[PDB]
C-alpha cells in the first residue's frame, strides 16, 4: 500500500479501517 | 505515540494494525 | 445535545469529537 | 455494546463519552 | 467533553452531531 | 451534475461543498 | 423537505444550493 | 463568528449548540 | 457555486459527489 | 487487515486510504 | 464490480488496491 | 493535474467534473 499522514479524525477513520471488528485505541498522550 | 509515528511523520496501514486490540 | 444514530465510522467520528485529546478506545461486538 | 446500541438504536454524547481514555 | 480546532466540513460535522434534529446555521461570513 | 442520494451527516457534507464561504442551514423535519 | 427528500428518494446539487446562505 | 470561535480558536461541544436553531 | 481549497479526502469525496455513477479518476500524480 | 463493507462515499475514502500517491479510479456500474 | 461487491457483500483492501494506478 | 488545481489552487464544482470518467 502506500506511507501518508493522518491527523485527527482521519487517523481514527483510518484506524476504524485496518482494525474493523478487532477494535483500536487511539490515545494521542501516547 | 500514533499522533507522532502517524500524523507529524508518516506511517503505513501496517504500521497502523499496532494499535488494533 | 441530541441523541444520536451512529453506524459504521460515523461512531469513531463521533468518539474522535467527544474525546479530543483524551483520545478513547472502540470496541466492537465479535 | 456502545458500537451496537448506536448503530441498531439510539445513543447520547454522554454515553460516549464512558469509551474516552 | 474537550475543546479543540473545528474547521471546514469538521466543523459543520460537529455542528450535526451536537443540533441533529434541532438543525443548525453555518455562516462563516458571520 | 448527479443526483444524490444522501442521508445523515453526508447531506450536510454536500451542503458544504455546495455552498462554499455562503454557508447554509440545515433544518430537518421535526 | 430536502433532508428527507435527499435521504428517502434523491435530490441534486441545484436543490441543495437553494440552501445556502 | 463559529469560524472565529471553532476553527481559529478553539471550541467546546457546549459553544457548538450556539449555531442550533 | 463556490471556489475552495479540497485536498487529499475531502477533495476525493468531492469528486465522488459531482461524479457520482460517471465514475471518476484520482491520480495526483497527475 | 479485516474485511470491508463498504458503500458509497465510504468506498472512496478506503480507496484513497489504500492507493495513497497512487491515486485511483472509481468505477461503478451503470 | 469492486463497487458494488463492497456495498452489498464485503470486499478486502487488497481487492481495493487492485484499483489504485 | 488535480492536486494543483484544486488543493494548491482554489478549483469550482465544474472544474471538478473535468476527472469524471
Ligand atoms: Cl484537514
Ligand atoms: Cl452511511
Ligand atoms: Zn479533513
Ligand atoms: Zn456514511
Amino acid at each position: 500500500f502506500v506511507n501518508q499522514h493522518l491527523c485527527g479524525s482521519h487517523l481514527v477513520e483510518a484506524l476504524y479501517l485496518v482494525c474493523g471488528e478487532r477494535g483500536f485505541f487511539y490515545t494521542p498522550k501516547t | 505515540g500514533i499522533v507522532e509515528q502517524c500524523c507529524t511523520s508518516i506511517c503505513s496501514l501496517y504500521q497502523l494494525e499496532n494499535y488494533c486490540n
